[PDB]
């Protein structure tokens, strides 16, 4: 019975850690490219 | 058979969390240079 | 699990490894195993149970076996252990839009104080 | 001929069987007559549904025949091994739902971002 | 609509001797069930499954068959056997019966 | 001979006609006699080497047994693609953040 | 278990406004 | 075991409206169906249709559709036919029967009723 | 006596016969001559090693026994008791192996910074 | 291995505590 | 490097008798197998694991032994027993033979 | 069953090379091993060596080391013996055996090569 919920929890986790790391790639893309703006 | 893929389904888990710490302090490091700039 | 139906496709049993087997009740040594109606390959001796991989893979179709005189009765496999689930309650729910409020916040003042 | 349709929300499998028009199909699970004139309300057959609502991996879970009355289950085209995990409300993550996921994500965050920006910029 | 056609329609033969009637189906059936029925009753089940027998029929009547015709024989007739009999199959859609044989005793 | 090993739920059993005596491996705990001596669950991984005679007939005839359980309690299926990639993103990420950290210093 | 993404989540934020803090009266 | 009643001889018109019975005591009603057989003097059997008494599924064929209705009671576990729209040729024996799944046949049957119609 | 060595490295298990050198060795798996009979594609005899490749936990396990050409195997008062469950690319990771790796991460993660800190304050 | 968790939170907690410390003692000294 | 030696080399007496032919090793060896050979021919299989007789062996027979010493009994001699008897074992290493007796009739 | 065929009488001089065979054919050759055993004139039988036809994996003590080496050939099922550096006390009757694992014995033999050296 816990491992079902261990398994839920860690698919949930992975997937809200990709979608935030997506999100962080995009805003330091965009700060970068705000940055060699000046440059 | 059951906890054999929940063990690797933590460890890529923890690995992407070390990963997202890593990208953080990516991040706060160039806006702060950017408005030392 | 049909006695002369000429299904003669029946699953071994459940994983008890990580794994699920098939057998054919063809009295031929070799099979020629198919899905969908594509030749997949014969089968020896030393095993009569022909995998079709893991059952956390979600194996899912048509399978049937040929052995001796003609093609036997299909058998649609339905695969699916809860591989790739994640569960809808108000507490992920809760915590989903909570870190993503919190993250889109966050990142907003961060473009906000890069203004200049 | 047309396979078996196995539709699974949450602790409710629904079988479905396509073929055998006009007539009273049956279900039988592991050479026992499910769905039929039984006292429970968990199984219920109606016009070639097969509803298990809190579905069991042990004990309900095997092969699954749709036969028209009067014929031997024998006779079918094909069987149906159902072996499945069921849930309340345990979704599945296929690769159409993340990917849209991640486009809107992505969209959602990119276009809040510019429009932060160039309303601080503006302001100024 | 699987027709099924008895051609042995009428039969008349001494007691004692070997009589056997067909049935035969337009298509494939899976099985084939034999009633009898008498001049002014009821019919009532006689060989189910081609190859059961009923509770009170005797242990001379004898059919089997398979794919599209079926046969029915005797094992010696009696002054019981006069009577009608009707071939019925539910393989397909709807339930057929047959045409019927009357069968009589020569004297 | 073939020291029985009997495997009862979730435990393994090490059982001879006679004393067994420990010779190197898991201590093993006993139950009930020597007869019956203990390992453990058979999760735990028991391995060992233990002795002990036979019986009326193997009296001279005497026999070690070493057991080894490689049961999987905690393991892990390394993927070829995903230890990969986070191994290939770690290294970008730190490779990112010296740069960042060199452009904050330096400049 | 979401207490260990609760957590670590809540230490993100701290450590952010900290350092954020830290960078203006540095500066 | 199973032994269903049937009424005598009932008597109409051309074009009137008839309701039959079968009357099923000794088993379990609801678990087994009731098929409708018809035999006209001088020829054989003919299948009419069959109704589940569990919700009211009903099966005719196109010979008897339009003609026959069939409906089944639990409160005293028995079956009705309702006619109409008669002529010459509804003048015939109707049967009643129980189908047995594990058989695949009609085991028992009712003594059948004698449709007598005329001017 | 010394005891066997078994190896499992993925899908195949590798047993060592330790106290009978320069003689060739001959394995019995439940009374039943398994080996170097080129009969089968995964059960193979090295000099001193038995690789079953493919491995089984109810098939191909059990009781394992090794002698030399010439001694019967009734003379062995030395058996294996192989009950593995194997798996592909099953590692035995435990808690200490990852607090490790994470560990050395953050420190050649440090020693990185510090070293490009060195670097630039100078240059 | 749900201890990996505590693991990561740990480090987090440490790095958390050091800034801590470093910012109050530079804001309360000079 | 086992030493089978067999001491009762020289062997003559008349048929009937009860013959009896020692083997013995300087180790314990697990068991023992007894080869037959004439003069001019090819030895032959004769007794294999020290109780077994082989095809075509007479019943009369017998072999056994154990522990570092095994024997062979001829349960009446007759005519024809008179050839070279050699014992021999591979529980050790080398296929080691024995040292060979010589039976001849009187 | 098991027959084998071994040359006749082969002639050789003080030091040179001789090579003889076993012929082995009617069973599963590649399955059983082969032993090869020398008898002198007046002496008992010595052990040489044996091989396996599988791997070609050989065997022989200390006395014969370093003076036969033992082949074996699947193309025709058969077992070579090669000797050099020979001298007196070579010319000896050589046959060759069957080993079987079941009966653990020499279960058939050859006929034997009488090998004559001289000058
Ligand atoms: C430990 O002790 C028990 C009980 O004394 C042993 O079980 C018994 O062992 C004897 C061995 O002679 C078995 O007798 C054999 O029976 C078979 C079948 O009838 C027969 O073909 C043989 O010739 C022999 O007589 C006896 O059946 C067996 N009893 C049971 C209930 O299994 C056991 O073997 C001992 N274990 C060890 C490792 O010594
Ligand atoms: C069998 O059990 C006995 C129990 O002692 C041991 O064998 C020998 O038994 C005699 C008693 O008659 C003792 O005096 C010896 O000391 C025992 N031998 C040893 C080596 O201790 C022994 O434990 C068992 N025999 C074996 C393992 O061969
Ligand atoms: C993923 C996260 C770290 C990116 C979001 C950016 C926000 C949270 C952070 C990143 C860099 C930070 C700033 C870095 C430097 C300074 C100068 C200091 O005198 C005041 C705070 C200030 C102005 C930071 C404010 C926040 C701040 C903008
Ligand atoms: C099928 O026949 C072939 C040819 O004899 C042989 O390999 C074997 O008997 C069967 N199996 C396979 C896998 O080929």
């Amino acid at each position: 019975n816990d491992t079902l919920l261990l398994q839920l929890t860690n698919t949930s986790a992975y997937y809200m850690y990709l979608l935030l790391l997506l999100k962080s790639v995009v805003y330091f893309a965009i700060i970068t490219c705000c940055l060699l703006r000046r440059t | 058979v059951h906890t054999e893929k929940v063990n690797m389904m933590s460890l890529t888990v923890l690995g992407l969390r070390m990963l997202f710490a890593k990208t953080v302090a990516v991040n706060f490091l160039l806006t702060a240079k950017l408005f030392f700039l | 699990q049909s006695i002369k139906g000429n299904h003669l496709v029946k699953v071994y049993d459940y994983q008890e490894d990580g794994s699920v087997l098939l057998t054919c009740d063809a009295e031929a040594k070799n099979i020629t195993w198919f899905k969908d109606g594509k030749m997949i390959g014969f089968l020896t001796e030393d095993k009569k149970k022909w995998n079709l991989g893991s059952n956390a893979k979600d194996p899912r179709g048509m399978y049937q076996c040929k052995g001796s005189q003609n093609k036997s009765k299909p058998l649609q496999v339905y695969y699916r252990m809860c591989q790739n689930c994640i569960e809808l309650n108000a507490a992920t729910i809760s915590g989903f839009l909570f870190a993503e409020i919190v993250s889109i916040f966050v990142l907003a003042v961060g473009v906000y104080f890069i203004a200049g | 001929q047309t396979p078996y349709k196995v539709s699974i929300s949450g602790t409710t499998v629904i079988l479905t069987c396509p073929q055998y028009p006009g007539s009273e199909i049956l279900w039988q699970h592991n050479d026992k007559n499910i769905g039929g004139d039984e006292d429970d309300k968990n199984i219920g057959s109606d016009e070639d549904h097969l509803s298990l609502k809190e579905f069991s991996e042990l004990e309900q879970s095997g092969y699954y025949v749709c036969y028209p009355r009067g014929s031997k289950p024998e006779d079918a085209n094909f069987y149906l091994y159902l072996r499945a995990r069921v849930c309340e409300n345990c979704m599945e993550m296929d690769v159409m739902s993340v990917a849209t996921i991640v486009i809107v994500d992505i969209c959602i965050t990119g276009g809040l971002l510019l429009l932060v920006y160039y309303w601080s910029k503006n302001r100024k | 609509q699987i027709v099924l056609t008895q051609s042995p329609a009428i039969m008349s033969a001494s007691p004692g001797e070997k009589v056997t009637m067909t049935c035969s189906a337009s298509s494939s059936v899976s099985y084939m069930n034999w009633y009898q029925q008498k001049s002014g009753t009821s019919p009532k089940r006689w060989i189910y499954d081609t190859s059961k027998l009923a509770s009170g029929v005797p242990a001379h009547f004898r059919g089997s068959g398979s794919g599209t015709s079926y046969s029915l024989t005797i094992s010696g007739m009696e002054a019981e056997d006069a009577a009608t009999y009707y071939c019925q199959q539910w393989s397909s859609n709807p339930f057929t019966f047959g045409s019927g044989t009357k069968l009589e005793i020569k004297r | 001979f073939k020291i029985p090993i009997e495997e009862l739920e979730d435990r393994v059993f090490v059982n001879c006609n006679t004393s067994i005596t420990w010779v190197e491996g898991t201590v093993g705990t006993l139950l009930s006699d020597i007869t019956r001596l203990d390992l453990g669950k058979r999760i735990l991984d028991p391995r060992g080497i233990y002795r002990c005679n036979g019986t009326d007939i193997y009296k001279d005839k005497e026999s070690t047994v070493q057991v080894h359980y490689r049961m999987c309690q905690s393991c892990v299926e390394l993927d070829p693609a995903t230890v990969a990639g986070i191994i290939v993103t770690d290294v970008i990420a730190t490779l990112l953040l010296a740069l960042g950290v060199f452009c904050f210093a330096g400049h | 278990p979401k207490l260990c993404y609760l957590l670590d989540g809540i230490l993100f934020i701290y450590g952010v406004i900290l350092t954020a803090l830290f960078l203006r009266v540095k500066f | 075991q199973v032994q269903l009643q049937q009424s005598g001889a009932e008597l109409a018109r051309p074009g009137a409206s008839v309701k039959m019975s079968c009357k099923a005591s000794g088993y379990t009603f609801t678990r087994y169906t009731m098929h409708w057989v018809k035999q006209r003097p001088g020829q054989g059997l003919e299948w009419i249709g069959y109704i589940n008494p569990s919700r009211g599924y009903t099966n005719y064929n196109q010979k008897f559709k339009d003609k026959a209705t069939l409906t089944t009671d639990k409160s005293s576990s028995t079956a009705y036919m309702q006619l109409s729209s008669l002529t010459s040729e509804d003048s015939a024996v109707y049967y009643c029967a129980r189908y047995y799944d594990d058989h695949y046949c009609l085991d028992y049957w009712g003594q059948g009723t004698t449709l007598t119609v005329s001017s």
